[PDB]
RNA sequence: CGUUUAUUAAAUGCGUCGGUCUAAGUAUUAUAUUUAAGAUUAUUCUUGUAUAUAGAUUUUUAUUUUAAUUUUAUUAGUAGCAUAGUAAUUUAUUAACUGAUUAUUAAAGCGUUCCAUAGAAAAUUUUAAAAUUAUAACAAUCUAAAUAAAUAAUAAAUUAAAAUAAAAAUUUUAAAAAAAUUAAAAAAUUAAAAUAGGGCAAGUCCUACUCUCCUUUACAAAGAGAACGUUUAUAUGUAAUUGUAUGUUUGAUUGGGGCAAUACUAUAUCUAUUUAUAUAGAAAAAG
RNA sequence: AUUUUAUUUUAAUAGAUGUUUAAUGUUAAUUAAUUUAUUAUUUUAAUAUUUAAUAUUUGUUUAUACAAAAGUAACUUUUU
RNA sequence: AAUCAAAGUUAUUAUUAAAUAAUAUUGAUUUUGGAUGAAUUUAAUUUUUAAUUAUAUUUUUGAAUUUUAAUUUUAUUAUUUUGAUUUAAUAUUUUUAAAAUAUUAUAUAUUUUAGAUUUAAAUUUGUUGUUUUAUAUUUAGUUUAAUGUUUAUAAAUUGAUAAUUAAUUUGUUUUAUUUUAAAGUUUUUAUGAACUGUGAUUUAUAGUUUAUUAUUUUUAGUUUAAUGUUUAAAUAUUUAACUAGUGAUGGCACAGUUGUUCUAUAUGUACCUAUAAAAAAUAGUAAAAUUAUUUUAAUUAAAUUAAUAAAUAAUUAUUAAACUAAUUUUAUAUUAAUAUUAUGAAAAAUUUAAAAAUUAAUUUUUU
């Protein structure tokens, strides 16, 4: 057995004062032996806040990158392409980049609708430079006169919805372009 | 149902506190690790320590026998937990629940002549250390005592052969 | 962001308990129109055909039976209506009645090796007449299709 | 939720069976070696040795220096208090008796005598009081 | 620690030695099909645990999977029988108990047709003077249980103790 | 002439001076201190720390540290100067517990003293707007009501008053005997207060040194052909952070007796081998 | 003076000479009136009062600089 | 003048909690590096996320304690596929929110007025309701086993050897518990130099007296005073004072037996007793509490001792006892066994003492 040390009272409370610092604390009674959280406790990961400073985690996560192979190539089951590949624009993400583009420039027509515009505004995903939205509109929209493009970076729309959780679109980039000869649409009532 | 406050009979529970300042007291316990005697020098501390490891001190090979009243032993061999041809040895004693576990400890027994003034029958025992008049009883009526004084070692392999 | 009061925060639990995953019965049983009564709640015994169903929250428009008021919103173009429409009801409380016997049946499935065919479809069957009731085939849609965004199939399978 | 609503769902430490101690802790050892108790059952005197008896002798009354040699009871104001400590055993079972002050024999093998201890071929009948135990002539450590 | 572990499977059935403090008083229709599966569940569980570690932890050694080293195997190839007492193999257990059964059922049908012996040989179609109520009175639910070892109508008691005719 | 948590003869700061340092910094230098600049001077004498020291302690005083109890010479002295005091004299004021002057044995100032001294704090004289006594003397701004609605505190009240006695207490009650509503002002009482002020008890804290004690890093010995780090032994340092520093009557007493109505607070007196139990050591028979 | 007033008895009760809970209360084998009798004079924690017909509050009139921390309750389409 | 005692029901919405169960486990809440790596490193013979069937020994004399239990054998770190099982718990919000008796000059609710009054708890160390707590409503609010039925058996003794005519019970082995709330502390490591210290840090946006670059000093944020006193402020309004910084609000730097200190035991994030964290320290030795009415045997005591009260008598208490001359044919609480945190007795009768009460005294001491 480990017998009872009576610490709390007899010699054990008086050897204080006989020379003993350290009074143990007594480390066999809670034995149960799963940790405690501190009073300080943490917050969980998730960026609770919705605002319009919400900010990217820049802490790499590791599961995110697990995430990542399993779509790259089937990881637990297929082996990796050669790092070589892997380093190349044949990579398939790089092959399906380079010839299947997947990027969605929305046209705003509240600027150019009846009202004639030499500046019709566009949304752009927020990782088209300008001059890919020259090379954008000129090679899939055959738009052929782009003098200057002028860039804001807005954050996302953002709500309630009827339940209650904060549904924040995702941010895009409005990209006023400015065409020489000016465009217009027509709506017939 | 109610506190036995002391010097205050048996008072009821939600009954009157005004005379418990002593029960308040006796229910927290004795003073552990802490001498009894709060003045007055302990009457222990005033008696002289006596045989440095005490006046009956049993060390590591002390002959200390538990008692066999002889009467228990000569009642059982006519109740008939006994045989009286087999030379009652402690195994039979132990196995025949004439003697428990409880009271067979290293020294083996002791046969005790305890107000036995007669033993009527030829009667043979291996026990360990008789009386002397234990002994001369057992002798007149033709019986034995051949006292074995086994070892632990031996105590064991008697008693689960 | 915050989680909600208790009783509304269950409510979000009251108000949509179909989100849950497995709130969908077991394989399907109840299909449009087939005979149905309902023997719980309002008004036991009133035998009617199922016009419609929504399968995800496990319920049906039994027809004649829970018969809704309807507050049809309408424009400036077209004058409202009043008209009662069936209410989308429960299943847990309608039973099927034999097409044949039409008493209270239990109808529940079972894999028929099918007949010039060897789909071994799931066939629903009544536990007690054994009347073997095929699931019913869904329509494709007449007046489906856009017409000047379509590729031509005999255009759009050209290997 | 109800203990504390949020002292309950963040844990701390959770606590577990509280060990025991000796429990033959109260027979301490100022009285295994101070005094004996003597008796038939239910007067139990525990005997204790003079008090005067090894200080100062030279000049002390001739017929008092030996009123020191004799086994006296203590008064039973003290036997009471010391025998309290051993009552305790089990306390408000009205037909245990008190702990004694030395071992008797058939009590040592009581611990021993218990179902589960029947399968320890060591320990058991007296080893601790038995001799020294015997091992092989090449024992060593 | 030292808890009694050669008696986990030393009882008489699945139920005993193994302490299950969490019990009730009424356990319910499924809440017993819970327990007696239960308790052979933490026996079987437990053994196939115990197994498994055995035989892996054998196979670790690089000894047979029963702990049958180089030699158990050299001598089983030249028929000496390496083990001193062969306990008696699950063939022998579920043998010795398959006659012990054969045996009680051929007993039966040679008893079922023996007391048709003495049935027979029992006349009386009424009933003997147990019949009397004169200390207390008889039970009717037991009378419709013996009126087939009769013919004349045994149940129908009157309203006074019986007579005896 | 800067600088500070209860804001200053606080602590800084220059110079001088004492000590230390020529293998990390320039010995008219930089460390380490004591003082305080400027101007006069800086007295007498040593029992301990330090230094030096010779196996160490024990001894031992060039300079330094601390000391001088009748050091007390210079010097100022009733002064932030232990009481004595409002010091005694002089002024000053109608009135001098002010303040300044003379001298001068100041309970034990004293050479780092004393002088000199500027805006400071006093004392006069004197002038002067703050509404300083006399003395009271609303021009100004700070409603009610309507609206919003918090705080201390809260055992109760139908009695609270009032007078008188009390009994432990300040009176508050008890008792006797007496007799006036809502609103706003006042603060006499209720607890108008907070919180300071005591002193006692047990508990803990924190600081200090000749006498208590470790973890202690220094001093010395030894061991390594001593190539340097470690380990010992002997030592124990307030550099050391442990614990004690009482109890009872008020400052002394602690014992066992006795006389004082076979009462005894310590009452009042005295006596004396009236004895000091245990545990380790010491005596090994009974001592 | 005497008489006459505050405690010298009875009757009903109801065990007795004052401090350790009464429980088949749906037969913890329940099933339409269980009428649940059991409730801590303070402690915290939540409410509600007193102070409170209130203390605060009260919107009638006008003397220009530009950074960075800091926020992000944040709308968007606007011509960097 | 004035009273007057009194409203128990919302209505409407559905799959958490807690213990338990002995199967998984490289660090839960975006997508490393994105130059090509050097930057994504936690490892060492100690009660450890490893948790151990005895009462005898032995022991600073006094908080120190028992050795494989069957050698891989099962006491072992655990869930989906019965809203996963079981037993305990039970709600939380939305909006509900109510009611018809007592005088006529004044003590307190009963109808018929008069009679009537500690509010309680503690504290009373009978300095005897001694100046403490309570606004109210409801919820939550404190752990010593009141029991021994057949297998079955115990019981002492020396200092020690031993001895045991020495006389005798009980027990299928009974153990575990020990109040509640409350410190300052105390030790164990994590956070902090945005406030504030000190280190370091800025090389010339107003006025002025004097011959002078030194020096008087404009001086609207700071040695005073008023107001404010839960205040507009957990330091602000008005104001006195002061103000000359080439040597300093400030790059980053020092951290807790310790930093910093022009030193005040001052400050190092709005009480320096640092914060933060982890304990069950002690608190019975005049702190606050300790929950269940109608009951069924009484009382006080006052001595030995105390580096001054947990211990002893005596009392009280729980449980149990047996009828020794004295009397009537009266009348008698005597004890054992255990439980026990106590030093001071109204009115008298007297006795010490300046007592100016304390002290002795000894009969009281209410259901």
């Amino acid at each position: 057995r480990f017998y009872r040390p009576l610490v709390n009272q007899g010699i054990n409370l008086w050897r204080s004062r006989m020379g003993r610092l350290h009074k143990g604390w007594t480390t066999w009674e809670y034995n149960r032996d799963v940790i405690p959280d501190p009073r300080p406790f943490p917050e969980p990961a998730v960026n609770n806040y919705f605002g319009r400073s919400r900010i990217w985690n820049p802490i790499a996560g590791k599961i995110g990158l697990v995430n990542r192979k399993a779509e790259e190539w089937g990881w637990p089951h297929q082996r990796p392409p050669p790092t070589g590949l892997r380093r190349s624009p044949e990579y398939f993400p790089f092959f399906f980049s380079r010839y299947f583009p997947d990027v969605e420039v929305r046209l705003v027509l509240d600027s150019v609708l009846n009202n004639e515009t030499t500046r019709p505004i566009f949304h752009i995903p927020q990782d088209m430079s300008k001059q890919e939205l020259v090379n954008y509109l000129k090679n899939i929209y055959n738009i052929d006169n782009v003098v200057r493009i002028r860039v804001r970076n807005m954050r996302g729309r953002r709500f309630k919805n009827e339940v209650g959780e904060i549904k924040s679109l995702p941010d895009y980039k409005v990209a006023v372009v400015e065409l020489d000869s000016p465009v217009s649409i027509v709506f017939k009532q | 149902s109610g506190h036995n406050v002391i010097k205050m009979g048996w008072m009821k529970i939600g009954g009157s506190w005004k005379y418990s300042r002593s029960y308040n007291d006796a229910r927290r316990g004795f003073a552990k690790g802490q001498w009894q005697e709060r003045k007055m020098t302990p009457r222990f501390m005033l008696a002289p320590r006596v045989s440095a490891g005490g006046p009956r001190n049993r060390y590591e090979g002390k002959a200390s026998f538990s008692r066999l009243s002889l009467s228990k032993l000569l009642w059982a061999v006519d109740t008939g937990r006994l045989n009286p041809n087999e030379t009652i040895t402690l195994y039979h004693l132990r196995n025949a629940k004439v003697i428990a576990d409880r009271e067979v400890v290293w020294p083996g027994m002791v046969l005790l002549a305890g107000n036995v003034e007669r033993v009527p029958y030829p009667l043979h025992i291996e026990l360990q250390n008789a009386s002397a008049k234990a002994i001369q009883l057992l002798e007149e009526a033709g019986g034995s005592f051949t006292n074995v004084y086994m070892s632990h070692e031996g105590l064991y392999q008697e008693l689960h052969p | 962001a915050r989680d909600l009061e208790s009783h509304q925060k269950i409510q979000i639990a009251g108000r949509y308990p179909y989100f849950s995953p497995d709130y969908e019965i077991k394989p399907w049983i109840w299909y449009p129109g087939d005979t149905v009564e309902v023997v719980s709640g309002e008004g036991a015994g009133q035998r009617g055909a199922i016009i419609a169903v929504v399968k995800y929250k496990n319920e049906i428009l039994v027809q004649n039976v829970n018969v809704q008021d309807v507050v049809i919103p309408a424009s400036e173009t077209r004058p409202e209506q009043v008209v009662q429409r069936e209410h989308p009801i429960s299943v847990l409380r309608v039973r099927h009645v034999d097409p044949s016997t039409n008493q209270l049946c239990h109808l529940e499935i079972v894999k028929v090796r099918n007949k010039e065919t060897g789909e071994l479809e799931e066939r629903r069957i009544s536990l007690e007449s054994g009347a073997l009731l095929p699931i019913p085939a869904p329509e494709e849609t007449v007046e489906a299709g856009d017409p000047l965004k379509d590729t031509a199939i005999q255009d759009a399978d050209e290997e | 939720p109800k203990a504390g609503c949020e002292e309950i769902t963040r844990q701390g430490r959770r606590v577990v069976l509280k060990p025991q101690e000796y429990f033959a802790q109260h027979r301490m050892q100022v009285w295994q070696m101070r005094f004996k108790e003597m008796g038939p059952p239910f007067s139990r005197v525990w005997v204790a040795l003079g008090g005067k008896m090894r200080r100062r002798r030279i000049g002390r009354q001739i017929d008092v220096k030996d009123m020191r040699y004799y086994w006296r009871p203590i008064e039973p104001q003290y036997q009471r208090l010391y025998m309290s400590r051993l009552r305790i055993k089990d306390h408000s079972n009205k037909r245990v008796q008190p702990m004694r002050l030395r071992a008797t024999n058939n009590d040592i093998g009581q611990a021993s005598s218990l179902k589960e201890w029947e399968r320890s071929s060591d320990r058991k009948y007296g080893a601790a009081l038995a001799p020294p135990k015997k091992r092989d002539f090449e024992f060593r450590v | 620690g030292f808890t009694m572990k050669y008696k986990r499977g030393t009882g008489l059935w699945d139920e005993d030695h193994v302490n299950d403090f969490d019990a009730n008083k009424y356990l319910s229709a499924r809440s017993t099909m819970r327990w007696y599966y239960g308790m052979e569940r933490l026996q079987t569980r437990n053994n196939m645990n115990a197994r498994r570690a055995t035989q892996s932890y054998n196979n670790n050694m690089g000894l047979h999977h029963s702990g049958r080293g180089a030699f158990e195997r050299e001598l089983e190839r030249r028929g000496i029988q390496v083990d001193k007492y062969p306990l008696t193999t699950t063939t022998g257990a579920a043998r010795v108990a398959e006659m012990v059964l054969l045996r009680r059922q051929e007993l039966e049908a040679h008893a079922k047709k023996a007391m048709e012996s003495q049935r027979q040989a029992r006349r009386r179609d009424a009933p003997s003077e147990w019949y009397d109520e004169t200390e207390g009175p008889l039970n009717p639910r037991f009378l419709a249980s013996m009126q087939s070892n009769y013919t004349q109508v045994i149940t129908e008691l009157p309203s006074s103790p019986v007579t005896g005719r």
